[PDB]
């Protein structure tokens, strides 16, 4: 993915 | 005042599934999609930077800068300076791309830089490869197009041409230039590339270049800056941003901020919690906004969505652009950006930074808490109130990118998706538009995350997406979030909304996809949907039963799962569901389930039986709809058992007879759909190949309820909407119209000669209706319906009622009267058909729905207030059916031989009254058990009784009256008649006024006595009369001779 979604469980 | 009468009075056959065709909504061209995922593989960083001499072209200044990757190389030697920043650079763009080949060049030979070239593309022929130059330490390109670099004494600058220089790399390449005259390079490049394709005939597009200067144009000397600036733009942008604005003006505003402070700021690049880390993803936001709302769509999904590096690339670019702008220097960039340096976002950029710095003294020092930036609240408010009035489709958001940055974090990811979802709501445009910008991948892997408070909002958010494009379920299964909806679907604390919606999801899933299927199956989808098919929910049971339906389309194992849960069992009960797109539902469900039995043990064909016999049992179906399902249902019966029905077939030119007969039923349906798809299976059993199958469009147009906004308030609770006070006025027109009829009356009745108008029509008028309040009347002829006015005598309408040549139209009706009118007209072989739009300028006839029903000629009684409608005729059988249940709720019993000549009812009771052609005028109360239903029976007719009416007056008195012409007044209350009448010894036709006691008769020898409930001679009119109508408000009446013309009288 172009960015980094975080804090995903 | 009578307005509130008309308000509280539900309107029958107006709701979505009659005003809109059944059908799919077709599905739009989804390019959403990236196309290819490249991958930046190996990086090629060759540094000319020769440190220690300066080159002969440009003069350095005494001070000059000396700064390049923010390092001194004067202060560490020459060989470990040149070390070091390759080392510096290396770990810059790995902040980036961490996972890829690094391989320095520090002044290197062409030789070298051949070898390093050749090596790396043979490492990724088919992936991108980056190129880094920097011509800090050689002279400026030429405009032959060649590129400086050393040779192996260090002694001259010997050239590298451009040709060789992409000859010895790849099509798939992207080439970073930091020199002076940039963008002679990149013009060489194009020039190199035109003649390659010139010479092909007997890589452009391919291939990026970034550049730092225009070809003309010179790097900048200032010592505050560094030397290396297009390069520190690009890969450290944060910091070069923030010194920049350190270098501005700006800082008048906030003392105490020095490049000292900066240097000293805490934090990190990860960690969004910190000030660097927060300022990075403001700046990460910003720039993707400035891209969205600049670049074309292609563009922008080309070059900061294909792939890692070359967004983050091109996102630092645009900060290159607006800082080198201020020193007269221009990046160029292969593919020609708009410029960006005055897009509004960068003042909030601006904003942003002050507001994170105004801070950082006190952080230092004080060592106090960083209060996060409200950078992100402030453009989620800025979105909510787009949203606010976002209806139109009006420019879209810019906030849209920052919704999608904010998504990625939780300090505002419940806000954030709750904005999505409500954004999703405005329309399928909504949603194309949002995936476009690229949430769909990180919306999806949300579904990974556990928390509980994410269900509702996401499953509302993937609801609209599979609705507007159905291509996500490959994507859902693969990541394993049918799992998710399947754990959302088992919780009954979870509001029945967001259950239908998951419901949906899962059937869109599911929907023809194999491996879905199976996925589901695995999941234990049937037994979830199976627990959840009784909810008080209709369309939480419609799409659970879509669901189920779908799940064991050309699925064995499907079928044999629900086959063990009894699953057949339990979806029969859904059948005889009030809602009908229920019914609807439940039908497809048990047709796809007989669809697929695939010659399995007796079991198998005796469930089938089963299914075929329940099933059979619904042709008397008041939804049309329902009735097509149900025709599919037994094509889909037919194709798993063609050779039995075909032997059914050739045995009249026993299972599969009444199969045959139910469809011979449907296929002579009122409704023309119906009878066409009924006819088109049956002609498919003649002949006896897959194309005969057809799949109705039921399932398709329930999906388009998601597309549909939910949030908003209906139009019809809008009270200064256009339809609702065109309602207001229509129904003040009613009252006036009553109070006007009140008034006439009060002043008592008059002889009424007067001829309004006199015409000729086609054919034979039989039964005549007036329009309660528009000046219409309608006419029924045996192949036609003529609708006529009274004010501008000119015929309107000229229907084709569809019925055959041996039925007629005996009753006729008008639903919804006090607007939006309907036309009930229905035939003696008991086809009931409902018309529209048939007194319209701008609309042509059309029917809204039709069912048959029974099955003197029939006789039909509408009842408004509680939505009832009662048909009777040569049956011994009164019928009740119900327009919002759309199913037969009664069926009382005539109890004797004669037919129904007429039928009536009292408003507020149940006083079902009906004329017998023996004579006897039976009373009907449906309150009480059917068997104790019969009320009073008295029997002083002997003849046909041409219209039983009753009077709608607490004190209903049924005028009924025989072919004798003997009037005899009965009573609910009284066994024997009140009133004894003798007007004609041969009458034909009459018809009855309940607010004046107005009896109009006809007779053989052309009169027309309209005599009173006394009997008193009023008028005696001089001309077989056939068909006399009432105004059921103004003193108006109707007369129709044998000869096909047609009169209306008044009283002066």
């Amino acid at each position: 993915r172009v960015f980094f979604m975080d804090d995903v469980e | 005042e009578a307005d509130l009468t008309d308000w509280n009075l539900p309107l029958a056959f107006m709701k979505k599934r009659h005003c809109e065709k059944i059908e799919g909504s077709k599905s739009l061209a989804q390019s959403w999609r990236m196309k290819d995922r490249m991958k930046t593989v190996s990086v090629a960083l060759v540094l000319c930077l020769n440190v220690g001499v300066d080159p002969p072209d440009v003069v350095k200044t005494t001070p000059c800068a000396r700064l390049e990757c923010w390092i001194d190389p004067l202060s560490m030697g020459p060989q470990k300076a040149l070390e070091t920043i390759g080392a510096n650079l290396q770990k810059q763009y790995e902040n980036w791309q961490p996972r890829a080949r690094y391989k320095q060049s520090l002044d290197p030979t062409v030789d070298e830089v051949k070898k390093l070239c050749t090596s790396l593309r043979r490492n990724a022929k088919e992936e991108r490869v980056l190129f880094h130059y920097n011509g800090h330490g050689v002279p400026r390109p030429t405009v032959n197009g060649e590129v400086w670099v050393f040779n192996k004494n260090y002694t001259q600058y010997i050239p590298l041409s451009i040709y060789d220089l992409q000859t010895w790399m790849g099509s798939p390449s992207i080439f970073v230039y930091d020199c002076s005259n940039a963008g002679l390079i990149v013009k060489s490049f194009k020039q190199f590339a035109l003649q390659r394709e010139q010479e092909l005939e007997v890589s452009m597009k391919n291939c990026i270049q970034l550049a730092a200067c225009e070809a003309t144009e010179l790097l900048p000397m200032i010592p505050d800056l560094p030397a290396d600036l297009f390069t520190s733009c690009l890969t450290t942008p944060i910091k070069i941003a923030l010194r920049w604005f350190c270098m501005q003006k700006c800082v008048s505003l906030v003392p105490g901020v020095t490049l000292d402070l900066i240097e000293k700021i805490p934090g990190r690049l990860n960690d969004r919690r910190t000030p660097l880390g927060e300022l990075n993803w403001i700046f990460t936001a910003i720039t993707d906004t400035i891209a969205w709302n600049v670049l074309p769509r292609d563009l922008f999904q080309k070059l900061f969505r294909q792939d890692l590096l070359v967004a983050s690339l091109f996102r630092n670019f645009l900060l290159a652009e607006r800082i080198m702008r201020s020193y007269n220097c221009t990046p160029v960039s292969s593919p020609r950006l708009p410029p960006t340096y005055m897009h509004a976002m960068w003042q909030a950029w601006d904003l942003a930074v002050d507001i994170c710095l105004s801070q950082l003294p006190t952080i230092i020092e004080e060592g106090t808490a960083f209060r996060h930036s409200p950078f992100f609240a402030e453009q989620l408010t800025a979105f909510q109130v787009w949203l606010t009035m976002g209806v139109e489709n009006r420019n879209p958001p810019e906030q849209l990118p920052i919704v999608l940055q904010v998504l990625l974090s939780q300090v505002h990811r419940l806000r954030a998706l709750d904005l999505l979802g409500r954004f999703l709501d405005l329309g399928p445009w909504a949603v194309s538009l949002a995936l476009s910008v690229g949430i769909f991948p990180y919306v999806l892997k949300l579904l990974q995350s556990s928390a509980r408070e994410l269900r509702p909002l996401l499953v509302f958010i993937w609801a609209k997406i599979l609705a507007v494009d159905s291509s996500c379920q490959a994507d859902l299964v693969k990541d394993n979030g049918h799992k998710y909806f399947l754990s959302v679907l088992a919780d009954p604390y979870m509001p029945a909304e967001h259950r239908t919606m998951t419901a949906f999801i899962l059937a869109v899933i599911v929907n023809s996809y194999h491996t879905g299927q199976e996925a589901c199956l695995q999941g234990n989808l049937i037994a979830i949907c199976l627990e959840q098919l009784n909810d008080p929910h209709p369309l939480l049971r419609q799409w659970v039963a879509i669901c189920l339906g779908r799940i064991w389309q050309n699925f064995d194992s499907a079928r044999w799962c629900g086959v063990r849960d009894s699953a057949h069992e339990k979806l029969y009960s859904l059948l005889s569901d009030p809602i009908p797109e229920v019914r609807c539902a439940a039908v497809f469900a048990l047709g796809t389930f007989v669809g697929n039995s695939a010659e399995r043990t007796d079991h198998s064909t005796t469930i089938d039986h089963n299914v075929a016999m329940m099933l059979a049992q619904l042709v008397s179906d008041g939804s049309p709809m329902v009735r097509k399902e149900l025709v599919v249902a037994l094509s889909h019966l037919v194709v798993q058992y063609e050779s039995n029905f075909c032997t059914v077939a050739l045995q009249f030119i026993s299972v599969y007879t009444q199969i045959w007969r139910v469809l011979l039923h449907l296929a002579a349906d009122p409704y023309p759909e119906v009878s066409d798809v009924a006819m088109k299976v049956l002609n498919s059993i003649a002949y006896k190949f897959i194309s005969a199958t057809v799949q109705t469009g039921f399932c398709d147009w329930s999906a388009r309820y998601f597309a549909q906004p939910v949030m908003k308030i209906p139009e019809e609770h809008d009270l200064e909407s256009q339809i609702r006070k065109e309602r207001e006025w229509r129904f003040l027109r009613n009252s006036r119209v009553r109070r006007q009829a009140q008034q006439v009356i009060q002043k008592g009745i008059t002889r009424l000669d007067d001829q309004i108008f006199l015409n000729r029509n086609p054919g034979v008028p039989s039964v005549v209706k007036f329009h309660p309040f528009t000046p219409c009347i309608a006419v029924a002829d045996k192949d036609s319906i003529c609708f006529w006015d009274w004010e501008k005598g000119e015929k309107l309408d000229y229907f084709h009622n569809g019925n055959p040549r041996y039925t007629r139209v005996t009753a006729m009706e008008y639903l919804n009267g006090q607007d939006c009118s309907l036309l009930l007209t229905a035939t003696d072989d008991g086809a009931i058909r409902v018309w529209k739009n048939f007194a319209d300028l701008e609309k042509n006839p059309e029917m809204v729905t039709a069912w048959q029903g029974l099955s003197a000629g029939m006789v039909v009684d509408w009842e408004q207030e509680t939505g009832l409608l009662m048909s009777s005729g040569d049956v011994r059988i009164v019928r009740i059916w119900d327009t919002d249940r759309e199913m037969k709720v009664q069926d009382i019993p005539t109890g004797a031989d004669s037919c129904v000549t007429s039928l009536s009812c009292d408003s507020h009771r149940s006083l079902i009254v009906a004329g017998l052609g023996d004579g006897s005028i039976r009373v009907y109360d449906r309150r009480m058990a059917l068997s104790e239903c019969r009320v009073m029976t008295y029997r002083e007719h002997t003849a046909w009784v041409v219209k039983a009416s009753l009077q709608k007056r607490p004190d209903g008195h049924i005028v009924s009256v025989s072919v004798n012409g003997d009037v005899r007044i009965f009573d609910p209350r009284m066994p024997e008649s009140v009133n004894v009448l003798q007007i004609v010894k041969g009458l034909t036709a009459l018809d009855i006024h309940p607010q004046a006691d107005l009896i109009a008769c006809g007779s053989v020898n052309q009169f027309t006595a309209i005599y009173n409930s006394s009997g008193e001679l009023i008028n005696n009119i001089k001309y077989a009369i056939s068909c006399l109508a009432f105004h059921p408000h103004w003193p108006h009446l109707a007369v129709g001779s044998n000869d096909y013309y047609i009169s209306v009288y008044s009283v002066e």
